[PDB]
RNA sequence: GUGGGAGAGGGUGGUGGAAUUCCCGGAGUAGCGGUGAAAUGCGCAGAUACCGGGAGGAACGCCGAUGGCGAAGGCAGCCACCUGGUCCACCCGUGACGCUGAGGCGCGAAAGCGUGGGGAGCAAACCGGAUUACCCGGGUAGUCCACGCCCUAAACGAUGCGCGCUAGGUCUCUGGGUCUCCUGGGGGCCGAAGCUAACGCGUUAAGCGCGCCGCCUGGGGAGUACGGCCGCAAGGC
């Protein structure tokens, strides 16, 4: 058992932040002990629970007698397809939400891959660390800025809904927990030639952050390893980008840079 | 019994007095500490310098192998 | 014009001819670099605790010289060019500091 | 096969494992033995008993080549050096000398994370 | 190094009277010689930071001695500075 | 000034061996490696043990010290050159030429950075594995060099510098003398008087005095905001 939140107050506040109403639908990831599930199911039209824990599921399953919307599906969210779930279990409520209070070493890759899964859902609200929360919801020219902020910029505009004290968690974490909201955008924030190529670019830029954009792109890029001799024209193709870094630049800057990269 | 005890009269800056120099090295080609040699630090320091110099000349072993289990 | 000692260790696997020519050439270099030898000690063959240049044996030669200080490096680099010599170590002449007098 | 009649037995006594190799004076390795070839896996590979068995196995499989006398040098600081040497000498080959030649760096390369913090 | 020969020669040259080894002029001359040698050394050896501190202290000492000399007697000061070509 | 002494103080060239990793061979059979226990991983394209030859980079095992040097940061193979600081002795020269120091100038561990080299080993990030539901296998920048930036620390003795006076005992490093001992300088441990809220300090004062400098005025807000200065930037004052 990980650090489990025991406060009804902050749980009520978070489930309010989730806007769990009659129309609103809920996806449960790692139902666990079943406090979040308790506060969600009563106000949700249909709750679908995904978990791979052996015994953390069927014990909770006993308590799910008063709830009629608890369609618990025993599987790993990463391994198992979720596309079918939209058709099968959201016939009751087309609106989609994902809520999680899990440990973060499992939570963050789950969120990343879910966004990679390309399932069109309205939004997601998850529980994460303060540092990673800053990392996701970041502005240009910040120490808390990086590739993760760039990645989440395509999908959503984020803000920590309500900072959480460490006390509420049973064992106490040393670092403060901060719950963020991720509400999916209409589409891509800024257009690009290739999505994968864009991601490769952003990885290359922020690989050795401290170095200049030029020094990053010289050594980081694999195709850059190919065209090391050719990086002259790469310098040429730069527009209004002088002696610069990654963190300095913004989403539109990197998008234009990628669009230029395809033309090289 | 200190190594100094089982010796007579000699010079330390003489980096060619090889026969006396083998005495100050252990069963392994290591320089014995002051506890075993029985010299003052100044003497120990100058002797270590001379020993290293002779090692460079190849008159003395940098390391050896010990006949024991 | 300080007093230095010069050490040359060279190939033992040489007869009188190569030995003599090496001696004369190194003496030529010595007198070339503004040096002035006083005394020469010849040590012949000595066993080495470790093999140098794939050879467990070595031939030894000893000089003490008073010569210009600025040119000792030049002499050391000169004597080391030949493949017949293994180690050349020039050290300053040190006073016999005795023990337990 | 060779019948050198006089070789040398190398004992590589690491922490995790002990290796025994018998070879001619020319360094040509005739054969070898370890804790692994006996069948021991994992932790018990470097146990003193494994060292004993490895020494005996190497000696036995070396007797086929007609080896009678060896001159042993031991390498590594593993737990089963003494056990290996005693087993080898009590196997049937008259050891001339017993020596260590454990390789020690002269403050060379930077070691692993765990092996650091040297006094 | 500054051998005995040239050191003694400078001492003899700048001595006020025979048997003077410690007067202001002699001190200034010796400091100037040391300063010159160290200056050329640091010119050749740019990244020898430890010696530069010594150079600074020597320059300071010479400056203080010259200040005292000028205070007590300006004519000797002018004569010494023209003899040694200090401050230009 | 003269006559000596010790020292990983600094800069520049040269080269000594032991490892580690690769390459080229000879022999070698089924594992090697790893852990609390394991897995990943390598190995039948013959691994690991081992013998020989070669390449390359980095760091100097015993000596080694509770040691030494430096104004700090720091400085360990060896050889040579160019240099900085310092101690003792002779009392030989000068006649107060001294102390401190707002700004200025310079130095400044480690980590960063620009422009070029180098890359053995270790190793941020990262790719893997696994269990206690940190640890092992790989690996990038970086750690290495030249030039130019950055100017930060538990940059600590948490103790600014200089000088004088105030019991001693003991262990060390380095000198001098007439050498069981006297006399200087440096580094530790007990402890008179004294001081301190106490812990403790105590001839290397946190004692008794003098001179100069730098800072403090309840805790947060906050080393934050604004403004200014310095940097390519991160950032610094």
């Amino acid at each position: 058992g990980q650090n489990f939140l025991i406060d009804t107050n902050i749980l009520n506040r978070i489930v309010d932040h989730a806007e769990v109403t009659e129309k609103t639908g809920v996806i449960e990831i790692g139902p666990g002990i079943g406090a979040l599930t308790e506060q969600l199911a009563k106000r949700a039209k249909k709750v679908v629970a995904f978990e791979i824990d052996q015994r953390l599921l069927p014990i909770l399953k006993d308590t799910l007698s008063p709830y009629e919307n608890v369609t618990v599906i025993h599987q790993d969210v990463l391994k198992a397809d979720v596309k079918s779930v939209i058709e099968e279990q959201f016939q009751d409520c087309d609106e989609i939400m994902v809520v999680a209070n899990l440990p973060y070493y499992v939570t963050t890759p789950i969120i990343m891959k879910l966004l990679e899964e390309h399932l069109p859902l309205k939004g997601i609200v998850v529980m994460l660390q303060k540092e990673v929360a800053e990392r996701m919801a970041a502005d240009p020219s910040s120490k808390e800025y990086g590739s993760l902020s760039i990645a989440v910029q395509f999908y959503t505009e984020a803000k920590t809904v309500m900072i959480v004290p460490k006390t509420v968690f049973v064992p106490q974490p040393n670092v403060d927990s901060a719950v963020i909201r991720l509400i999916l955008r209409d589409g891509p924030a800024v257009d690009v030639e290739n999505e994968s190529f864009f991601f490769q670019l952003i990885k290359a830029s922020f690989a050795q952050r401290r170095k200049t954009l030029l020094n990053n792109l010289v050594n980081n890029l694999p195709e850059g390893k190919a065209q090391k001799s050719t990086i002259e024209q790469v310098l040429e193709e730069t527009n209004i980008d002088g002696k610069r870094r990654g963190e300095s630049l913004s989403i539109e800057e990197f998008a234009a840079l990628s669009n230029g990269l395809y033309k090289a | 019994a200190k190594v100094k005890a089982t010796l007579g009269e000699f010079d330390l800056r003489d980096y060619r007095n090889v026969e006396v120099l083998k005495r100050f090295l252990s069963e392994t080609g290591k320089i014995l500490p002051r506890r075993r040699t029985g010299l003052s630090a100044k003497e120990q320091r100058i002797l270590a310098k001379t020993i290293k110099r002779a090692r460079i000349l190849g008159l003395l072993p940098f390391t050896e192998k010990l006949v024991r289990k | 014009m300080r007093r230095y000692e010069v050490n040359i260790v060279l190939n033992p696997n040489l007869d009188q001819s190569q030995l003599a020519l090496e001696k004369e050439i190194i003496q030529r270099a010595l007198e070339n670099y503004g040096a002035r030898v006083e005394k020469v000690e010849e040590l012949g063959l000595r066993r080495l605790a470790y093999p140098i240049a794939k050879d467990p044996q070595g031939y030894f030669l000893w000089y003490q010289v008073e010569m210009p200080e600025d040119r000792v490096n030049d002499l050391a680099r000169e004597l080391r060019i030949r493949d017949n010599v293994r180690r050349v170590m020039v050290v300053k002449s040190q006073e016999p500091f005795l023990a337990n007098a | 096969k060779r019948q050198v009649a006089s070789g040398r037995a190398y004992i590589h006594a690491s922490y995790n494992n002990t290796i025994v190799t018998i070879t001619d004076p020319d360094g040509n390795p005739i054969t070898w033995s370890s804790g692994g070839v006996i069948g021991y896996k994992g932790s018990r590979k470097g146990t003193p008993y494994a060292a004993q068995l490895a020494a005996l196995d190497a000696a036995k499989k070396a007797m086929a080549y007609g080896m009678q006398s060896v001159d042993v040098i031991v390498r590594g600081t593993g737990a089963g050096r003494e056990q290996a040497i005693r087993a080898l000498q009590a196997s049937g080959l008259q050891v001339k000398s017993i020596v260590d030649d454990t390789p020690v760096p002269h403050n060379g390369c930077r070691p692993k994370k765990k092996f650091r913090k040297a006094s | 190094p500054i051998t005995k020969e040239e050191k003694q020669k400078v001492i003899q040259e700048f001595a006020r009277f025979p048997g003077d080894t410690g007067s202001t002029e002699v001190q200034v001359a010796l400091l100037t010689l040391r300063i010159n040698r160290l200056s050329e050394h640091l010119k050749v050896h740019k990244k020898d930071h430890h010696s530069h501190r010594g150079l600074l202290m020597m320059v300071g000492q010479r400056r203080r001695l010259l200040r005292y000399l000028q205070r007590e007697d300006p004519e000797r000061y002018r004569a010494l500075i023209e003899k040694l070509g200090i401050r230009g």
